[PDB]
């Protein structure tokens, strides 16, 4: 019942996490001078819409065209789930050996390989 | 924000 | 129950939280290399309790008495708790103008002050 806790904790700990950006416009400002693969940071949907289901957590990354983002959730029980912004349809995430940001990794840059390599 | 979905 | 998750936010991302150190052993070993006023860890008292009502962080010191330890907690509505851990009466905290982590901040340092001069 408190796994979502843990969950919250590798992610918050991490240093990819940003707990100072926000705004679309702070994202496009920190990948102005930075040259991270990519972030994470507080999702734009926990203040904004459903009632309370998941917490949400965004990633964010930068290829030639432009800056990319990725919604993320974390049920009360733990489990993972990318999140489809237009539809807010949910996909489980089966979280890998080394952990969740271990994982996390994999599902953004692997997704920014894709990306990249279709521009 | 620009996100990338799938389904 | 929504606010707990944004406090769990602030606590997880701030320095003093040290998520690899669990046991008395660790804490010691800390304190032993670094001159930190004070860490957050994960406390003992969230695996084995059955009571739903609070997510428990401690804080850990040093004095020249030995390490010390506060134990805190934070119900479903972010509101902050110190927790003796003798009776598991709580006291409530209210936030300072800065924010949880500033709170947090002056009640350890302040408990640490206090006491250093008993000795």
């Amino acid at each position: 019942s408190e796994k979502i806790y843990k969950v919250m904790e590798e992610i918050f700990v991490d240093r990819h996490y940003k707990e100072n950006i926000r705004t679309g416009e702070e994202v496009k400002q920190y990948f102005s001078k930075s040259k991270a693969e990519f972030i994470l940071r507080w999702s734009s949907a926990n203040e904004s819409d459903t009632e309370n289901k998941y917490v949400f957590i965004a990633a964010s990354f930068q290829a030639s065209d432009g800056i990319h983002s990725i919604r993320y959730g974390i049920n009360k029980n733990g489990e993972l789930f990318s999140i489809n912004t237009a539809s807010n349809k949910v996909t489980p995430i089966d979280i890998l050996p080394l952990g969740v940001m271990a994982t996390l990794t994999q599902h953004i840059t692997q997704n920014k390989e894709l990306i990249e390599k279709a521009l | 924000p620009s996100y990338v979905n799938v389904q």
